[PDB]
């Protein structure tokens, strides 16, 4: 439900 | 910090959030 | 948030969103207390009944929102964590004494006016405010209801109860590290915390200086927004010294 973060974020 | 608590949009610009009031008020 | 209101914007700049980076979904509330600290529960990061033991990197930090599901291009910011602290005498076992973690991020964040830390109390403020009949503000984007979601940031003014009250109204041994909340039922007026807004924060605005203080942390209840039942809060101000230690060693 959540709208995706940037990946940049997750790396 | 020393700035803590004091937030941009209400107490920096002097405005009240519309539900604060209702603290102070129980503050007896 | 049960029976609140949608927030202002930059009504609490200091809210903190927990995220867990996989799957994606909200894990808890917190509060930012400097350009590199953020408080929270214990029980947000650590319960064993549940499985729960998050790790540094399955964690993620956001700040500045008001939305919950949307990703707020140019106002919110999101912060790795460089490490997690918890109290070494949390009691996950039994009643959640002392409910209190703290998160070093691992860069400082901007401030901004959708970003702003709270203040922790000073043991004068905590004593002159901590008094039954006196109203905090507890906000998150927790459930709507115990048994849906909200859109966006909601907040709820709520008195604190006395002791003997908030004793009476449950089973579990309540500790002098806790305090509760809430209407009781002759009181009319509604409103909980709920699943979700666990670590986010119970503030107080100080009359003498007309500052924001975060006097309670959202540790537990027994369902949400039941009539005889109340919300129980980590007491931050009995706490500080540990908070106060962590910062000085590792800040
Ligand atoms: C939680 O996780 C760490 C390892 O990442 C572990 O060493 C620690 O003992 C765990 N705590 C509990 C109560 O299981
Ligand atoms: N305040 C209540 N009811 N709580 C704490 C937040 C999770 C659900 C139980
Ligand atoms: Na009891
Ligand atoms: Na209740």
């Amino acid at each position: 439900d959540f709208e995706e973060i940037p990946e940049e974020y997750l790396q | 910090e020393a700035d803590c608590g004091l937030r941009p949009l209400f107490e920096k610009k002097s405005l009240e959030d519309k539900t604060e009031r209702e603290l102070l008020e129980s503050y007896i | 948030i049960v029976e609140g209101s949608d927030a202002e914007i930059g009504m609490s700049p200091w809210q903190v969103m927990l995220f867990r980076k996989s799957p994606q979904e909200l894990l808890c509330g917190a509060s930012l207390i400097s350009d590199r600290w953020v408080l929270t529960a214990a029980h947000c990061l650590l319960y064993p009944p549940w499985d729960k033991n998050f790790t540094e990197n399955d964690l993620l930090v956001r700040i500045g929102k008001h939305s919950r599901t949307r990703y707020e291009r140019n106002i919110e910011k999101i912060s790795m964590l460089e490490k997690i602290y918890i109290h070494p005498r949390y009691n996950w076992r039994e009643n959640l004494d002392r409910d209190i973690a703290l998160m070093k991020l691992k860069k400082p964040v901007a401030f901004s006016d959708y970003i702003h830390p709270v203040c922790l109390p000073d043991r004068e403020t905590a004593a002159s405010l901590l008094q039954a009949g006196y109203k905090g503000r507890v906000t998150g984007w927790g459930n709507l209801k115990e048994t849906g979601q909200p859109s966006v940031l909601q907040v709820v003014n709520l008195p604190i109860v006395e002791r003997p009250v908030c004793k009476d109204s449950t089973r579990i041994r309540i500790t002098d590290n806790m305090f509760c909340a809430g209407y009781k039922p002759d009181e009319g007026k509604r409103g909980d915390a709920c699943e979700g807004d666990s670590g986010g924060p119970f503030v107080m605005k100080s009359p003498f200086n007309n500052r924001w203080y975060q006097m309670g942390i959202v540790s537990w209840g027994e369902g949400c927004d039941r009539d005889g039942k109340y919300g129980f809060y980590t007491h931050v101000f009995r706490l500080k010294k540990w908070i106060q230690k962590v910062i000085d060693q590792f800040g």
